[PDB]
């Protein structure tokens, strides 16, 4: 292949090494389940329950 | 007698070196996991023990107590023999490394030649694992990996011949005594880079790694393959420090400390290269091994010879 | 401490073993293997002779011998691949058309 | 009109999610493994907004005959602002780290190429058809759900 | 309580042998290598759990294997289509002991919403399952929770130490159901956040 | 001597401990736990590796004694490496060293 292509490709590889090393120097984005509890929005569709009215009787 | 205690002390030094190298290979399989986590904006295994230190023992126990399995219509001796080669070849190649003044296993007259012998024997692990599995896909993958390995082993020796040409001997202690003023990373920079690529490629590391030839392996044989891979990484990094970075030489710290930091530096760079680089295609890899690196090593040796004969 | 006669006899043993393997085998691959055995035995004999006299010439002849062995193994395996492509069998007795 | 804008925003959020998955999966298929980790972090930002709005991540089932299941929750705009400030730097980093790498270009350029005639005769739509030069997008040719207002 | 396979029995468990069996179980539970197997959307959430924002590698369970021989855990994450069921059975048979199964999602659990002509109604029709995850899809942290449940199940089981010495039976602990374990705290919930806010 | 035989003993112990460790590792793996047509390009690449490996051995022997061979040795190694690169160029230009056509 062309020597210019080889030099440009070597530069791109060096750039990739540099960005991944800088990403190593960055801050972690990991949410530490189960030590860190998962934040769920209020309308999250998880476990189904049956509720009660304010008088204490079951609403169903 | 002083001779007997000197012999036993040297034997104890060799056994200590061997145990530390095997432990370094396994513990830096775990360290590769942790460093991949660190490079990938995550943590890696940090739960099994204090900081994940017992995760490796868990892996070792899991592979020890797995059901041993060999394919039925397959060869048994060749299948069992391939992981032994993949472990033993580079583990034995470590034996020439000078770690510090007074700590060497074999101060051979050949040295570097013994490393070349071990790599040449090391290709048989891939070939044997591919043939013995009685799988067409694994056989084809192993032939591909072996062709790549030969494509880079063909210039590994010359990439080191630059350093031997400067030092005038095959011995390792004389090579590190030839670095008392200038390390070979500066004059043998082409030799430095070509030995880096060759050492990565003969170890089947990223980015140098028809299905794979390890699919039929399981249990403790898979563990042999992987631990032999990381042991080879330790050996290649130590060879790199010995040849191009002065070995034990340093201004302030004790020599073993300097050797340890440089070896750890190059193993960290090994894992960083795994994390960062993308994997090229097959034909591009063989063409970069043959067309670029082999004439580069030949020209590097020629220019090195002309330079050293100039003075 | 090592006799020269013992090294020469070891080389002769390996040479005649390679010759026997060359003759008795119908498969061309084992014929090539026996040829490699014989040439390695000859190179070993040259190493023994050079080491007895304390000369480099034995190892130099060893280098020339293994260069020849590499070239001959390359050519022979190319010919064996050609035979397996054309005739789909490695029986050397079937390659016998010219006679008289 | 508010139904149209809500459905358009949800569809564009999920389109960004799918495209991030596709680009990261392509980069992983080439041989680079770290952009899939970062693209899944961006997918987690999108999933934070989608979880806030619909209460689910992957299969919201939130559109309805005649509208959507609920009104937008209070504070959705802050999460949308956070995602819109987070995304472009990450996308530029993805391009510079993987998409401009010459190894990826050698693996990708010229591979499995077809023109406009082959795309038309096989019913190819989407990015392949537009990559053949044919300017046919449903959101412009046959507009729906208030896409003409954007 | 325990279940025997080669029957409901008691705990069979010397003081060195018990400690070393505990070390075997600890090594097995802290080194779980899942099998790479993409069926449907549940696999997308499973590989989401593998990524950096969740980092299931912290538990030592990130080593994804393309070969069933090197995989200890099979995560059936997706619908069991009738054409894919012999493939799943063959992949499960190709695995080696000890092998564990996690059903991920309603499709793998029971067939889910696809009670249809071309779908097998749950992977436990033909493959034993140790941990079930409800959800469609379960979120990645639910997969991590099922992983922890699998570790608790593994750490309480008794397996043959060697194939030449000792009892070769496999003992699986009949653990308490998670529903009855969490019924104390789940029923006591009174007020939740209103869905109007964020 | 004393140091050379100490190093011989250390090297032999290194050999046997490494081999025994690998064999014991596989023995313990077998013990523990309970039970239940290729193209000619491969030949060409391996053949090229063999030929250039022998030529590399010649350069190995050259490189050790540069300052004992003078400029004549450099000249002879220069014709050697010129024929080396001529063969390499010959292989590259005809398609021998290309995996794909
Ligand atoms: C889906 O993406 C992938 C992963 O998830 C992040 C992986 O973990 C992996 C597995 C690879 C790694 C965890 C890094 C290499 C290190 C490994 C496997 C550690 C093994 C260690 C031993 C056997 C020593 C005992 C692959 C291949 C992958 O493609
Ligand atoms: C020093 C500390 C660390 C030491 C550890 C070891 C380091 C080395 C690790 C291994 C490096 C492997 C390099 C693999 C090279 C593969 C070459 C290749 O595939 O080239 C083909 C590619 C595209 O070619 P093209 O013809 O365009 O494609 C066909 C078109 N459809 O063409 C190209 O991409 C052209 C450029 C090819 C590569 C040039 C050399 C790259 C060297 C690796 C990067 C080093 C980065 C810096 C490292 C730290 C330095 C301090
Ligand atoms: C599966 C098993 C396969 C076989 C494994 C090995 C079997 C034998 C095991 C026991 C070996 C015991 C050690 C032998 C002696 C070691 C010391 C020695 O060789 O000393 C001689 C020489 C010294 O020279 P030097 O010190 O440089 O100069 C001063 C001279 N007094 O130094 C030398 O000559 C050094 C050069 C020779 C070193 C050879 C080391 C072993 C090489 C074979 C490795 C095989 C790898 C596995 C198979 C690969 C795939 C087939
Ligand atoms: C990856 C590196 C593996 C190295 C294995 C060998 C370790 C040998 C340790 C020797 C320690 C003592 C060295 C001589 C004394 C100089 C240093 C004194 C302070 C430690
Ligand atoms: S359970 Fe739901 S999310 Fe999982 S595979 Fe089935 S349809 Fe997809």
């Amino acid at each position: 292949m062309t020597l210019k292509e080889l030099l440009v490709g070597f530069g791109t590889q060096v750039r990739s090494i540099w960005m991944i090393g800088l990403h190593a120097f960055a801050k972690r984005e990991t949410r530490m389940y189960p030590e860190e509890p998962v934040y769920l929005p209020p309308r999250y569709r998880g476990r189904i329950v049956l509720t009660r009215d304010p008088d204490g009787e079951e609403r169903c | 007698s002083p001779e007997l205690i000197e012999i036993l002390l040297t034997i104890l030094k060799a056994v200590v070196i061997l145990l530390v190298v095997v432990t370094c290979g396994a513990f830096m399989s775990f360290g590769e996991r942790r460093l991949l986590g660190l490079f990938q904006n995550r943590y890696g295994p940090n739960r099994v023990g204090w900081g994940g230190s017992l995760q490796l023992v868990a892996d070792m126990i899991k592979m020890f107590f797995k059901e041993d399995w060999i394919p039925k219509f397959s060869d048994r001796v060749i299948f069992t023999l391939a992981p032994m080669i993949a472990f033993t070849s580079l583990l034995l190649a470590f034996a020439i490394v000078p770690v510090s003044p007074g700590w060497v296993v074999a101060d051979l007259n050949i040295g570097i030649l013994f490393f070349l012998m071990m790599a040449g024997l090391a290709v048989y692990a891939v070939l044997f694992a591919g043939w013995s599995s009685n799988n067409k896909y694994s056989l084809l993958g192993a032939m591909r990996a072996s062709a790549q390995t030969l494509s880079y082993e063909v210039f590994l020796g010359l990439s080191l011949m630059g350093v031997v040409a400067q030092a005038g001997s095959f011995n390792m202690t004389d090579i590190v005594n030839s670095q008392a003023h200038v390390w070979n990373v500066i004059p043998q920079f082409f030799g430095f880079i070509t030995f880096a690529i060759a050492g990565v490629a003969v170890c089947h590391r990223h980015p140098f790694d028809a299905d794979g030839y390890h699919i039929e392996y399981s249990g403790m044989k898979f563990g042999l393959f992987f631990v032999g891979e990381y042991i080879g990484i330790v050996t290649i990094s130590a060879l790199m420090v010995t040849l191009f970075f002065g070995g034990w030489q340093g201004p302030l710290l004790p020599p073993f400390i300097w050797f340890a930091l440089k070896t750890a530096f190059f193993m960290m760079m090994f894992i960083l290269i795994r994390a960062s680089l993308p994997r090229p295609r097959y034909d591009q890899v063989m063409s970069f091994g043959w067309k670029i690196c082999l004439p580069l090593t030949l020209i590097n040796l020629l220019v090195t010879a002309a330079v050293i004969l100039w003075q | 401490m090592i006799p020269l006669q013992h090294g020469l006899i070891l080389a002769a043993i390996l040479f005649v073993l390679g010759l026997t393997g060359l003759v008795i085998r119908r498969n061309l691959l084992f014929m090539l293997i026996g040829l490699e055995i014989m040439i390695n035995a000859s190179a070993l004999a040259f190493v023994v002779a050079g080491s007895y006299w304390g000369q480099t010439d034995g190892q130099v002849m060893y280098i020339l011998a293994i260069s020849l062995a590499a070239a001959e193994a390359s050519i022979g395996l190319a010919l064996l691949l050609q035979l397996h492509r054309r005739r789909q069998n490695l029986n050397i007795d079937s390659v016998s058309e010219m006679r008289g | 009109d508010r139904v149209n804008v809500i459905r358009v925003m949800l569809s564009e959020l999920f389109r960004i999610n799918s495209h991030l998955l596709y680009i990261s999966t392509f980069i992983q298929d080439v041989g680079a493994m770290t952009p899939v980790f970062f693209a899944f972090t961006d997918r987690q930002k999108i999933y934070d907004l989608v979880e806030a709005i619909t209460g689910f991540r992957m299969h919201p089932a939130w559109f309805r005959i005649g509208g959507v299941a609920h009104d937008l929750p209070r504070g959705w705009d802050r999460l949308l602002r956070e995602f819109l400030d987070w995304m472009p730097k990450r996308l530029a980093s993805y391009e510079k780290a993987a998409l401009q790498n010459t190894i990826l270009k050698g693996r990708s350029q010229g591979v499995a190429a077809y023109g406009a005639k082959e795309a038309l005769e096989w019913g190819t739509t989407g990015a392949g058809l537009r990559a053949t030069g044919i300017d046919f997008d449903v959101r412009k040719a046959r507009p729906y759900s208030g896409y003409e207002n954007f | 309580d325990y279940t025997l396979t080669r029957e409901i029995v008691t705990d069979p468990l010397n003081v060195f042998m018990g400690k070393l069996n505990d070390m075997v179980n600890w090594g097995r539970k802290n080194s779980i290598w899942p099998y790479n197997f993409g069926l449907s959307c549940c696999y997308v959430e499973m590989v989401t759990s593998f990524t950096a924002v969740h980092d299931v590698a912290r538990f030592g369970a990130e080593v994804l294997r393309a070969s069933p021989r090197q995989a200890d855990l099979m995560v059936v994450a997706g619908t069991c289509f009738t054409k894919m069921a012999p493939v799943i059975q063959r992949l499960y048979d190709q695995m080696l002991e000890p092998k564990w199964v996690i059903s991920m999602g309603a499709c793998a659990n029971s067939g889910g919403m696809y009670d249809i002509y071309s779908v097998v109604q749950g992977v436990d029709k033909f493959i034993p399952v140790d941990v079930y995850i409800p959800g469609c899809p379960p979120r990645p942290e639910a997969y991590m929770q099922a992983l922890m449940l699998l570790q608790e199940s593994i750490g309480k089981e008794r397996r043959p130490l060697s194939w030449v010495v000792g009892d070769q039976g496999v003992y699986r602990a009949n653990m308490q159901s998670e529903r009855e374990r969490k019924r104390g705290e789940r029923i006591a919930v009174t007020n939740l956040r209103t869905p109007d806010e964020i | 001597s004393t140091e050379v035989i100490a190093h011989h003993w250390a090297f032999a112990i290194f050999l046997i401990v490494a081999i025994g460790l690998c064999c014991l590792m596989l023995v313990g793996g077998w013990f523990l736990g309970g039970r239940a047509r290729l193209s000619a390009k491969f030949y060409l690449v391996a053949m090229f590796f063999v030929i250039f490996d022998v030529e590399a051995l010649y350069l190995f022997a050259w490189s050790t004694s540069i300052r004992e061979s003078g400029w004549v040795g450099f000249v002879e190694a220069a014709i050697f490496i010129f024929v080396l690169l001529a063969g390499l160029v010959y292989l590259v230009r005809i398609g021998a060293l290309d995996w794909t056509p």
